[PDB]
RNA sequence: UGUACAACGGGGUAUUGUAAGCAGUAGAGUAGCCUUGUUGUUACGAUCUGCUGAGAUUAAGCCUUUGUUGUCUGAUUUG
RNA sequence: CGUGGAGGUCAGUGACGAAGCCUAGACCGUAAGGUCGGGUCGAACGGCCUCUAGUGCAGAUCUUGGUGGUAGUAGCAAAUUGAUAGAAUAAUCUAGCGAAACCA
RNA sequence: UGGUUCCUGCCGAA
C-alpha cells in the first residue's frame, strides 16, 4: 500500500536525519550504490515524495468519484420507487371514481 | 455494391465470348504477370480529330506473357439446373509448379499427387480414350486447363496456376482432340491475341479498401512482343535494338525474357500480380476499336529515379570514359 | 528479461556504419531481446521509445556521437527507473572486416542458433578491496548485477544444458581501465571435455565514463574522469 | 539435399554533386629577404586548379548473381 | 368432506414401527376427499355416536421466513500498524470480492 | 378502496 510506503519513507528520512552529516553522506553513498544495483538487477524501488503523494491524491480523486456515483446512483433509485408509488395512487384513484 | 474482399488473388472470369463455329480452334483468354508501366509515343491516325496525323504520347502496361500449356480439359454438359462438369481429363505429365498447387505442404509432401493417374496411360487409354469419347458424345461447351510457366518469371512464387478457358473453336470433338494433341505442349498468345486487339481485363485491384475483382474492358493491344526479339524495344523509326526490359529493369519485378503484351491504358491491379486477359465479348468497331496503330518511340528509361538514357551504350556514349 | 537497441541522434542514424553495429548487436542477442524488424527507425520519434516501450521491454542500448567531438558513446538503460551507464567506443569493428582478416564458416545465418547467449566475465569485479576507493568496487558490483540481470536469470541446474551455441566474454583488466565485448560460436568435440570457438560478429573494447539515471540524462549519479 | 533457401560479395540502375589527402605560382594583399626586379622570390593567404561525374547512398517494397559461406525441423488432426 | 380439542365406545391400531414425509404404485368416491402398497421414519394415533371451535386461502402492492433471475452484472470504503491486489513506469487487462432497482 | 378460506344437490330474480 502507497500509505505503508509512504511510512517507510518517512522513517528512512527520521533516520537519516536523526544522524550526524558524515554518517548521512556515507550511508547515502551507501543507498545510492545498494539502490541502483537494486534497480539495475530488476527490483523496482518506488520511494518518491511527490510521486507517492500523487499516487494517493489520485486514489481520493477515484473515492470521490465513486462517492458521488453512488450517491447519485441511490438518488435515481429513490426517484423511480417515488413515481412507481405516483403510478399505483393515480391508479387506486382511477378505481376510486370508477 | 458492397465492397467485400476478393475471393480468390486470381481472378474469375464470369463470361466469355460468343462462340463462332466456324473459326478454327483457339483460345479465348490468357493469363499473365504485369510488370509495370512506360510511355510510348506514336502517330494518332484520326480524321474528325485535330489530333490527326500527329505524334501522340501514351502510357501503356505491359503484362509479361510465359507461354501457357495445357494439361487437361473440362467439358460441362447443360442441366436444367445449370452447367455442371460431367468430368474433367488430365494429361499424364505435370511439373512440380502444378503437383505444388494442389498442396499446401509440398516442401515435406511424399508429393503423391497424381500418381496412380499416371497408371491411366500405363493401359491403352481405355478409361481415357472412353472419357474423351464421353466429352466428344456428351458435354456440349468445353473449358481446358492451362497453366504458366512460372519458372521462367521473376515471381517469387514457384507455384503456377491454373485457369479454365472456354474453348470458342468449332466441333466439340475437333476441341477435345486439338486439346488431346496440345496436351503437356505450349501456347503463345501469338496463335491467340494480336496487334491492335481490344482486350478486357480480369484481374483483382491492389489492397491497402482494394483487393477487389475488377473487368476493365476495351483496351487496345499496342505490342504483341516476342522473346527472342532482341528488338522488343525498338520500332521501324527507333532503330535502336533494344529489349522492352527498362534502364534497371521493371521496379519491383524484374525483366521480360519471355514474350509481353504491351496494352493501352492502365489496368486494375498492381505489379507481380496474375491477370487474365480476355478477348472482347463482342465485336467493337468505335474506330477507337479498329484503329491500326503505327508506334514510333519507346520509353525504356529508369523509373527507379529520373532517367536519363534508353540503353547504356547511350549512357556510356554520352558519359564518354570514367575513373572506374 | 527483454532488451533494446537504437542509436540516438542525428550523427548517429546519419552514419550507415552505426547501422551495420545495430544489426550485429540484432544478431547477438537472445530471441527474447530479439528486436527484429526494427531495423527502419525513425527521424521524428526521439525519446519516444519510453512510453511504449515499457508495456513489454526492459534494459535499453543507446549509441550517441557529440557534435563537437569525433567519438561515439554506448548507454546502457533501463525502461523502468534505474541507472544509466555511459561508455565510449574503442576500435570498431565491422564483422564483415572480421569475414575478410579471417574466413571461417559462421552459423549467424541459420535458424539453427536462435537460442541465448550466455555469461562470461573474464575477471570484471573483485570482492576483495584492492585499493583505497570502495566505490570502483560499488561499481564493479553493480555492473556485474547489470549484465548477470540484462540476461535472463540461470539458476543452473534447471537450465537446459543442450543450447549453449552463443557464448560471450567481458575482458575487464584492472591495469587497461578498458572493458572489451567479445563473443563466439561454440563448437563441440565429442570426447568423454573439449570445444571449440570461432568469431561471429563485431569486437569491441569500451571505456567507463558516467552513470547516470536510467531515464538519459536524469541524474548523474557518479562521474569518472 | 536443390536452377533449394539464406548471410555476404559482385555486376546493373538511380540519387547527391567533386570525398579525404597530395601538388601549385592561381590567388585580392601584408610583412620578409636580397641579386630593388622589366612576373626576382620566400613565408601567411578565405579561395581556386589537376589528381576527381570524383567521393557517399542504393532497398530496407529496385533488378541480377557459374563467387564464398551456413542451412533443411519439430507440435497437432483424419479414413 | 376436512381440522384442533372434549364425553362415550371399538377390552380399536402401534417399537415385528404410531404420527409425519415422498411415492412417473394400486383402488374407491361426481366432488370435497378417503383406503392400501412401497420407501423414509422413530412414539404415539385412529374409526363410530355426540359436543365444542382461534375449523378449511391464491391472491388483501397482507405478515414472517426461505429461495430465484437480474448477474459474476453494476461496481471495488456501496458491509468487511494499515490498507482490493497483480501488470501496464509510480499515467487498460487479469485476479479477488461482489450488489440493488425490477420481475401476470 | 382492496381483500374475505371445502364440495355437491335443489330453488333462483331484478
Amino acid at each position: 500500500d502507497v500509505k505503508s510506503h509512504l511510512k517507510l519513507l518517512e522513517a528512512k528520512k527520521n533516520k537519516m536525519e536523526a544522524k550526524d552529516e558524515l554518517e548521512q553522506i556515507k550511508q547515502k553513498e551507501k543507498e545510492k550504490w545498494q539502490k541502483a544495483m537494486l534497480q539495475a538487477e530488476g527490483i523496482k524501488i518506488r520511494d518518491d515524495e511527490k510521486l507517492l503523494r500523487k499516487a494517493i491524491k489520485r486514489k481520493e480523486a477515484q473515492k470521490r468519484k465513486s462517492a458521488i456515483e453512488w450517491s447519485e446512483r441511490k438518488r435515481v433509485v429513490e426517484d423511480t420507487i417515488s413515481e412507481r408509488q405516483k403510478r399505483r395512487e393515480e391508479n387506486l384513484r382511477i378505481r376510486k371514481d370508477n | 455494391l458492397p465492397r467485400k474482399r476478393a475471393a480468390s488473388i486470381r481472378a474469375r472470369v464470369k463470361a466469355f465470348p460468343k462462340d463462332d463455329r466456324s473459326k478454327p480452334v483457339a483460345l479465348t483468354s490468357f493469363l499473365g504477370y504485369k510488370a509495370g508501366m512506360t510511355t510510348i509515343v506514336r502517330d494518332l491516325d484520326r480524321p474528325g480529330s485535330k489530333f490527326h496525323k500527329r505524334e501522340v504520347v501514351e502510357a501503356v502496361t505491359v503484362v509479361d506473357t510465359p507461354p501457357v500449356v495445357v494439361v487437361g480439359v473440362v467439358g460441362y454438359v447443360e442441366t436444367p439446373r445449370g452447367l455442371r462438369s460431367l468430368t474433367t481429363v488430365w494429361a499424364e505429365h505435370l511439373s512440380d509448379e502444378v503437383k505444388r498447387r494442389f498442396y499446401k505442404n509440398w516442401y515435406k509432401s511424399k508429393k503423391k499427387a497424381f500418381t496412380k493417374y499416371s497408371a491411366k496411360y500405363a493401359q491403352d487409354g481405355a478409361g481415357i480414350e472412353r472419357e474423351l469419347a464421353r466429352i466428344k458424345k456428351y458435354a456440349s461447351v468445353v473449358r481446358v486447363l492451362v497453366h504458366t510457366q512460372i519458372r521462367k518469371t521473376p515471381l517469387a512464387q514457384k507455384k503456377a496456376h491454373l485457369a479454365e478457358i472456354q474453348l470458342n473453336g468449332g466441333s466439340i470433338s475437333e476441341k477435345v482432340d486439338w486439346a488431346r494433341e496440345h496436351f503437356e505442349k505450349t501456347v503463345a498468345v501469338d496463335s491467340v491475341f494480336e496487334q491492335n486487339e481490344m482486350i478486357d481485363a480480369i484481374a483483382v485491384t491492389k489492397g491497402h479498401r482494394g483487393y477487389h475483382s475488377r473487368t476493365s474492358i476495351n483496351h487496345k493491344i499496342y505490342r504483341v512482343g516476342k522473346g527472342d526479339d532482341e528488338a522488343n524495344g525498338a520500332t521501324s523509326f527507333d532503330r535502336t535494338k533494344k529489349t522492352i526490359t527498362p534502364m534497371g529493369g521493371f521496379v519491383h519485378y524484374g525483366e521480360i525474357k519471355n514474350d509481353f503484351i504491351m496494352v493501352k491504358g492502365c489496368i486494375p491491379g498492381n505489379r507481380k500480380r496474375i491477370v487474365t486477359l480476355r478477348k472482347s465479348l463482342y465485336t467493337n468497331t468505335s474506330r477507337k476499336a479498329l484503329e491500326e496503330v503505327s508506334l514510333k518511340w519507346i520509353d525504356t528509361a529508369s523509373k527507379f529515379g529520373k532517367g536519363r538514357f534508353q540503353t547504356p551504350a547511350e549512357k556510356h556514349a554520352f558519359m564518354g570514359t570514367l575513373k572506374k | 528479461p527483454k532488451s533494446m537497441v537504437i542509436r540516438v541522434g542525428q550523427t548517429s542514424l546519419a552514419n550507415h556504419s552505426l547501422n551495420q553495429l545495430v544489426k550485429d548487436f540484432r544478431q547477438i542477442m537472445q530471441p527474447h531481446t530479439a528486436i527484429k524488424l526494427k531495423e527502419r527507425k525513425s527521424n521524428k520519434l526521439k525519446d519516444f521509445v519510453v512510453m511504449c516501450g515499457p508495456l513489454g521491454v526492459t534494459h535499453l542500448f543507446m549509441f550517441t556521437q557529440s557534435e563537437k567531438t569525433g567519438n561515439v558513446s554506448l548507454k546502457i538503460a533501463r525502461t523502468p527507473q534505474g541507472p544509466t551507464v555511459t561508455f565510449q567506443v574503442l576500435d570498431y569493428s565491422l564483422g564483415r572486416d572480421i569475414k575478410k582478416f579471417l574466413k571461417r564458416p559462421k552459423s549467424l545465418n541459420n535458424d539453427d542458433v536462435l537460442n541465448p547467449p550466455l555469461l562470461v566475465l573474464n575477471g570484471f569485479s573483485t570482492s576483495k578491496r584492492s585499493g583505497e576507493d570502495d566505490q570502483d568496487v560499488n561499481v564493479e558490483k553493480v555492473i556485474v548485477s547489470m549484465f548477470q540481470n540484462i540476461f535472463p536469470p540461470l539458476n543452473p541446474a534447471r537450465t537446459s544444458l543442450n543450447s549453449i551455441k552463443r557464448v560471450f566474454m567481458i575482458n575487464k583488466d584492472r591495469e587497461t581501465g578498458e572493458i572489451s565485448m567479445r563473443h563466439y560460436f561454440i563448437d563441440i568435440r565429442e570426447v568423454e571435455k573439449a570445444i571449440k570457438l570461432t568469431e561471429l560478429g563485431p569486437r569491441l573494447t569500451l571505456k567507463l565514463v558516467k552513470i547516470e539515471e536510467g531515464i538519459c540524462s536524469g541524474k548523474v549519479l557518479h562521474h569518472e574522469f
